[PDB]
């Protein structure tokens, strides 16, 4: 739960100088197995201009545009390019709960007062906390974005999938 | 290690003798094969086997 | 052996502390004429938010001596603060009664000479007996409500090096420490010192350790002893 | 020793003269400024400037390094941390690092703090039990 | 007397809860929002003007295209080289052979595994698995120290004989990534790990696993297997260890898409594991339930 | 005091030391029959022995 | 055994006891040497005066 | 020429034998028993002795003269290597940065790199400002200062 | 009190063993459970070390366990000697490290050196004798400050940029020697002690008063010296009147600093074992105070 | 044992004899001739 309060103070720390506004994840069964949630090391996000660009990248262009060369020597400009790969990710706090557990139940445990519009009840074997963030060059949000979320194992295994921000905002953002 | 408690506590010939050098500087300049120095009183000629 | 101390105090603040074994604590005082005063373990209890409603209700009953009253009051008197004014003297057993009274106490030493502490005042943070333990005496302050009471304890553990005892406190005591980090935050003017101060007095074998009651105008406590105890003063020593 | 660059204005000196004095149980004390013809003594202006680096750099390293560590599991002390930090924020600002340079200023940082160590710990080295009308003399135990 | 953020945030609490896919619906997750979140007091602008939205979902394809193009280039590799060479394949891979067998059928069985195959392209595959590698900051490095230490001359006997020893050179033992395809059963295997070697007595090569057990597979008149080497070289074999080769032309891509979907990544210290580089790693973290957790 | 009175001749990497010094001239053809005078001026690994 | 050992330490007590009185008779004539030289000026103002 | 000329002074150190002439009872020594006390560690005991012997001058004027012989050698090189001031005052900067970095440089003298106990003992206490050169075969260094 | 330590010996005591021993003779070892009668196995910290997990593991059940002497042995016999507090003792140097007139010692695990070829004692078959370091009280703080900047720079960087880091933090040069950290892997007792330094930081960096924010600025602008230039040049990528003064408050404050910063230190200083006296001039022994 | 024997026999005149194994077109078997067995030493920069 304190990973939500944390990273949603520390987003409002960030926001006047980098512009990124907060999104707090919950997972469950459907996303991974209880195995993997158990043993959870890193999470990674990442935003994406609509036409298709990156955060870390200068936005009009950069020199990674080149068609891959196949050569011997430099596959594809390894130290710079993986250096810039790793600049346009972005790391985040995680907490997971391993043993099972209801978000209402659980919220009111805590000193969330938690009133949804029903009080739908979920069940979940296992829970992790994650808070992302999306990114807004100015105060105007296009819901074209899309947003990445990699989560990474000791071994060096990860996994990823993309969502798109109309989803997400598909009514908070409506009503404001 | 040679057994120096050995020397120590077996009888000697007493010969009078003085080095070139100070005594001293003839065992902190490496000069002999090997050294044994102790400042005070060392027990372990006391304990034997 | 032992280093034989002696001290006077008034009738009023004995009648309870009156038992051989007790532990005894001086407290400065701004007032002129009693520039200082001696008060017992058991009478920190009246005020010490540790203590059950019980306790304190028969604490109350028997410290109401007008003398004790106003060491109490100038107790409350300081702000958010007493080891400042609080100092160790150590265990005690001698006692003659009388409109002033005449005490000895030990300030190191061995040589019945057991140390009592109240039951509600007693905690250990391992269930497990290790042959060798040492006992402290530590003062821990709340501050999630309006204004801040002290807590009191007097505790046992084999840990003897410092800074895993406070690493073993602060892991235990992190609420307090989190209510440290809030007063700090919501009265700003304010400036809090420390979450809880460790003070050392403490060698005894864990086999003499009991458990008994005492009595006192027929009045019935509960306590936790010390038999086979030594006691070597320390500094109070501050952690957060 | 710290009043000692501002000595000029009348609030000071008035400040200062009030320092000077100390009260303890029925003696009263003028304590000498550590200052002498207007200017500082290099032994406290190195301690005093030691002890004003070591908060300044506390105050810019504490925000990196709490974000930096509240990556792993955080708690509830780190989230009351970083609003202390937020709400220092907040009221001073009215109006990346090299990873050579991080490293002497985590090294400056505590060399600053570790020469204070002289002064900060007020060792003990004597308690008494015993007085007498010949306070001039006194029974102890050692210590320390 | 103030509170802080956090009574106050634990008060307002949240009040909302909805449930989001991901592009492919393949996983499902919830989002929280918080009532008192600063978020809310920015008063930030929304929009989704529909060429946006249509530019979005044609990058998204070009970003899933990364793999299946280079899977069709293998294809065109391997039609252009055959076309090239033929129908003349070369033995390359250590195996006996019979004169009087129907070569017709076997032929028909490599036309129909790599129907089969390709049907079955996916991530998962060899070719993927073998960029993997070249990739990462260690591959350029490693390549211009290969291609440094492979162009040299053969050293005078002034420098055999004093200084150092003759300088290690590369082993025979090398690591392929491979897909094996059987059509008796209409199946394949996409994610195999292999060991390699070459014959001492004729050039050919000799595959085994990495348990060191000599493989079966080339004897089987139903399988067809693609192998790929770490320098992105390439193998197609059919029954009796006669091969197509060429080298994949990834050429096709642009670098920062390639980059963008997979690289080997790399890691960052976190509790437990090792401040001096690659020491052997202490037990796993694994913040657990199956046990009472530690405080 | 001053740094060299011969920049060719006295650093690690100059001339006269890996034309003279043994252990270096080892690299390049040596025949070790002639005894160069200067070889005991410039070995300086034996030196530093 | 505990003989030869007991004449040992009864001869270490003897050397050591023997050894101090020649350092002590030597730091004597040492400080009276150093008293001596604390006092007398130079040849030059001797001679002059 | 810089337009202004330097006098130097060094100090050269020499080792000798000294010759002293003394005079028959021209000094008395009173001595005493020497009183020995005992000292008891752990594994070991140790006896401290001492003689308090006092002096008196038993003549008029001067009964004992002493002439410097003998030259055995020098020890300082007697060279003319010049004593870093920035080594005896090492507080003072120039006001302007630039400018004393670019002097520092140009003289042929480093300034210190980083903040440590012993730099900061150095600058306020003071310690030895510079460790030993690699290697000597000229004695020791004659410092020589300048005005 | 316990004031002697039995040890027995179950393995066969040949006569170099024994000899070997001999020469030991009021050296310094650990001993776990203070018992009055103990096993060979617990006599040093060959049971605890493992260079697979933290030194700061090994830091710290070194630094909770007790401290004895040694004394002379007879057969299957070694007799340990528990000190008292205040008395004066006699103590033989275990490791290279030079000692000095007038410092305080430390005790910290072993610690890697120039050779790397340590010398090894007692090898009863597959359990050895191996002593803990008695170090000077600036080397001990250093090395464990530095363990401790370690654990807080390394934190969520990737092993290319710690690399360079690493090698310039691990060697320690101490009054002519060279040391360097054998495994400083982070720990859950790193983690905690970083937690607890962080709080303290913010702390003292929030209840400092104005003055002493203000007081290096000001300074800066009225003098200039070479410790000023340093300062300012550490200072510079970060870089009147006071309407109130209050001395008062101001004593309160400094109060709070002197407590948070006494804190923060505590993190780094090691108890204090020993306090010398004149040393030996071989650096051998030395004769010292033991504290506990 | 290969790699061993290589790091012991490191001496100037070992390998200019592994040099002439080898420079020569002709196999081993002409090359060699056997002596049976040695049993002293006498060390020197020339040893019996």
């Amino acid at each position: 739960m304190e990973t939500h309060l944390y990273s949603d103070l520390a987003f409002e720390a960030r926001f006047a100088d980098d512009e990124q506004l907060p999104l707090h994840l919950v997972l469950d069964q459907e996303v991974l197995s209880n195995e993997e949630a158990e043993t959870l090391r890193y999470v990674y996000y990442r935003n994406v201009d609509s036409a298709g660009r990156s955060t870390g990248r200068a936005p009009g262009g950069d020199e990674d545009d080149a068609p891959a060369s196949d050569d011997a020597e430099d596959a594809v400009g390894g130290d710079r390019a993986f250096d810039r790969e790793r600049r346009t990710w972005q790391r985040a706090c995680f907490r997971v709960l391993p043993r099972p557990l209801e978000l209402l139940d659980y919220l009111r445990q805590s000193g969330l007062t938690v009133t949804l519009e029903k009080e739908q009840r979920v069940r979940m074997f296992y829970a992790v906390f994650t808070t992302l963030g999306l990114r807004c060059p100015d105060n105007r949000l296009s819901g074209a974005q899309t947003l990445h979320l990699r989560l990474v194992w000791p071994d060096g295994s990860y996994r990823d999938w993309e969502f798109l921000a109309r989803d997400l905002l598909r009514e908070e953002m409506e009503a404001n | 290690m040679e057994n120096w408690s050995a020397l120590e506590l077996l009888p000697k010939v007493g010969i009078p003798t003085d080095f070139l050098t100070h005594v001293k500087t003839s065992a902190g300049e490496e000069m002999f094969e090997a050294l044994r120095i102790y400042y005070g009183d060392d027990p372990e000629r006391y304990n034997i086997h | 052996q032992a280093l034989t101390a002696r001290f006077f105090v008034p009738e009023g603040l004995v009648e309870f502390e009156a038992q051989p074994g007790a532990l005894l604590i001086r407290m400065e005082t701004g007032c002129d004429s009693p520039r200082h005063l001696y008060i017992s373990l058991y009478l920190l209890g009246i005020r010490a938010s540790n203590v059950s409603a019980s306790t304190r209700c028969l604490l109350e009953s028997v410290y109401t001596a007008s003398a004790a009253r106003a060491a109490l009051q100038w107790l409350d008197l300081g702000p958010h603060l007493l080891h400042r004014r609080l100092e160790t003297l150590g265990c005690v057993k001698t006692v003659s009664l009388g409109i002033t009274s005449l005490l000895t106490c030990v300030m190191r030493g061995y040589l019945v000479f057991a140390l009592m502490i109240p039951k509600d005042m007693y905690l250990t943070w391992e269930e497990t007996r290790g042959r060798l333990q040492y006992v402290y005496l530590i003062i821990v302050y709340d501050y999630d409500g309006p204004e801040t009471r002290p807590g009191i304890y007097v505790l046992t553990s084999s840990i003897a090096h410092w800074q895993t005892l406070v690493d073993v406190a602060r892991g235990k005591f992190a609420r307090e420490r989190c209510s440290f980090v809030n007063r700090r935050i919501t009265r700003p003017r304010q400036i809090p010192l420390c979450t809880g101060v460790i003070q050392k007095l403490g060698w005894c074998l864990a086999d003499d350790i009991h458990t008994s009651f005492l009595v006192h105008k027929e009045l019935k406590l509960s306590v936790v002893r010390l038999d086979n105890f030594s006691v070597e003063l320390g500094d109070f020593r501050e952690f957060v | 020793g710290l009043f000692s660059l501002d000595r000029s204005y009348e609030e000071v000196k008035a400040a200062v003269q009030q320092l000077q004095t100390i009260t303890f149980r029925d003696a009263t004390f003028t304590i000498p400024d550590p200052v002498i013809d207007q200017h500082l003594l290099i032994d406290m202006k190195t301690a005093c400037l030691s002890m004003s680096m070591v908060a300044n750099l506390a105050s810019e390293l504490t925000m990196t390094y709490v974000r930096k560590l509240a990556l792993e599991d955080s708690s509830m002390l780190l989230v009351k941390c970083q609003e202390l930090l937020m709400r220092l924020d907040r009221e001073r600002s009215v109006g990346h690092v090299s990873p050579d340079d991080e490293i002497a200023r985590l090294s400056a940082l505590f060399v600053m703090l570790r020469q204070l160590d002289d002064l900060i710990r007020e060792q003990v080295v004597f308690t008494v039990c015993d007085v007498s009308p010949d306070n001039k003399s006194a029974t102890c135990i050692f210590k320390g | 007397d103030e509170v802080a953020r956090t009574d106050e945030w634990k008060g307002a609490g949240v009040s909302r809860l909805r449930e989001v896919w991901d592009v492919q619906h393949r996983v499902r997750l919830r989002v929280l929002w918080y009532v008192n979140s600063f978020w809310r007091s920015r008063e930030l602008s929304y929009d989704d003007h529909e060429v946006e939205l249509y530019r979005a979902l044609d990058a998204y394809r070009a970003r899933i295209a990364v793999e299946y193009v280079l899977i069709r280039a293998v294809r065109d590799e391997i039609y252009a080289v055959l076309r090239r060479d033929g129908g003349a394949l070369p033995q390359r891979f250590a195996c006996h052979v019979s004169r009087n067998m129907s070569w017709r059928v076997v032929w028909e069985l490599c036309r129909h595994a790599l129907a089969l195959w390709m049907d079955w392209a996916d991530v998962r595959s060899c070719i993927i698995k073998a960029l993997t590698p070249r990739l990462s900051r260690g591959a350029a490095a490693a390549a211009q120290r290969a291609r440094r230490q492979r162009e040299r001359s053969a050293p005078k006997p002034q420098e055999l004989l004093f200084g150092p020893r003759n300088e290690s050179g590369p082993p025979a033992e090398q690591t392929w990534y491979a897909d094996v395809v059987r059509c008796v059963r209409a199946q394949v295997d996409l994610g195999v790990e292999v060991r390699a070697a070459r014959c001492p007595r004729t050039g050919l090569w000799i595959v085994r696993d990495r348990r060191g057990r000599l493989r079966r597979w080339l004897s089987q008149p139903e399988v067809c297997v693609l192998y790929v080497t770490p320098d992105l070289d390439f193998y197609w074999v059919l029954p009796g260890g006669f091969a197509v080769s060429s080298r994949v032309t990834l050429h096709g891509l642009a670098q920062r898409a390639l980059r963008d979907r997979f690289q080997n990544f790399e890691a960052v210290l976190a509790r437990g594991m090792h401040v001096e580089a690659g020491r052997q790693e202490p037990e796993t973290p694994r913040v657990s339930g199956r046990r009472l957790p530690f405080d | 005091f001053a740094a060299t009175h011969n920049p060719w001749a006295s650093q690690a990497g100059c001339l006269s030391d890996v034309l003279y010094n043994t252990r270096h001239r080892e690299r390049l053809g040596y025949n070790s029959k002639f005894y160069s005078p200067c070889a005991q001026y410039f070995n300086t690994e034996e030196i530093i022995a | 055994l505990d003989k030869i050992l007991n004449v040992e330490a009864m001869h270490t007590v003897l050397r050591a006891l023997k050894n101090t009185a020649d350092a002590m008779e030597r730091g004597l004539i040492h400080s009276f040497l150093q008293t001596l030289l604390r006092k007398a000026p130079p040849y030059f103002v001797v001679q002059t005066l | 020429h810089p337009g202004f000329a330097l006098t130097a002074v060094r100090t050269d150190t020499f080792e000798v034998d000294m010759l002293l002439y003394s005079g028959k009872s021209c000094t008395s020594v009173i001595i005493n028993n020497p009183i020995v006390t005992k000292e008891e560690r752990d594994i070991s005991t140790t006896y401290h002795v001492t003689q308090n012997i006092n002096t008196v001058d038993m003549g008029l004027g001067y009964t004992s003269n002493t002439c410097v012989a003998y030259v055995n050698r020098v020890r300082t090189d007697m060279g003319v290597r010049v004593q870093d001031l920035f080594r005896v005052f090492p507080m003072n900067v120039y006001r302007h940065d630039e400018v004393d970095r670019w002097i520092r440089h140009a003289a042929g003298v480093e300034r210190p790199q980083l903040l440590d106990t012993e730099t900061i003992s150095m600058l306020t206490f003071g310690s030895m400002s510079e460790r030993n050169a690699a290697a000597t075969v000229h004695g020791q260094k004659a410092a020589c200062e300048l005005i | 009190m316990e004031a002697n330590i039995f040890c027995t010996f179950d393995h066969k005591l040949s006569i170099a063993d024994v000899g070997k021993l001999t020469k030991l003779v009021a050296a310094v070892v650990p001993i776990p459970q203070r018992l009055h009668l103990i096993k060979h196995y617990q006599l040093g910290l060959h049971q605890f070390v493992d260079h697979t997990r933290g030194y700061v593991r090994l830091r710290g059940l070194l630094r909770n366990m007790t401290l004895t002497l040694m004394r002379r042995v007879e057969g299957n016999q070694i007799l340990l000697h528990v000190p008292t507090h205040g008395l004066l003792y006699t103590v033989l140097n275990t490791g290279p490290v030079t000692w000095e007139k007038g410092d305080a010692l430390c005790v910290l695990p072993p610690l890697f050196h120039g050779p790397l070829a340590r010398e090894n004692l007692l090898t009863l078959g597959q359990w050895e004798l191996v002593l803990p370091w008695i170090v000077p009280m600036p080397l001990a703080l250093e090395i464990n400050q530095r363990l401790l900047i370690m654990g807080l720079f390394s934190l969520d960087r990737s092993y290319e940029e710690v690399k360079a880091a690493v090698q310039q933090l691990q060697t320690i040069t101490f009054r002519d020697a060279t040391f360097t950290i054998p495994d400083p892997v982070i720990d859950q007792h790193l983690l905690i002690d970083m937690k607890t330094a962080c709080l303290s930081m913010s702390m003292v960096a929030n209840l400092a008063s104005e003055l002493t924010m203000t007081y290096v600025r000001k300074l800066a602008l009225e003098d200039s010296s070479m410790l000023l230039v340093k300062c300012q040049e550490l200072l510079m990528r970060l870089d009147a009147r006071p309407q109130h003064v209050s001395p008062d408050d101001e004593i309160a404050r400094l109060s709070a600093l002197f407590v948070m910063l006494r804190q923060l230190d505590d993190l780094i200083r090691e108890q204090v074992v020993f306090t010398v006296c004149d040393v030996s001039p071989d650096n051998k022994s030395a004769t010292c105070i033991f504290k506990g």
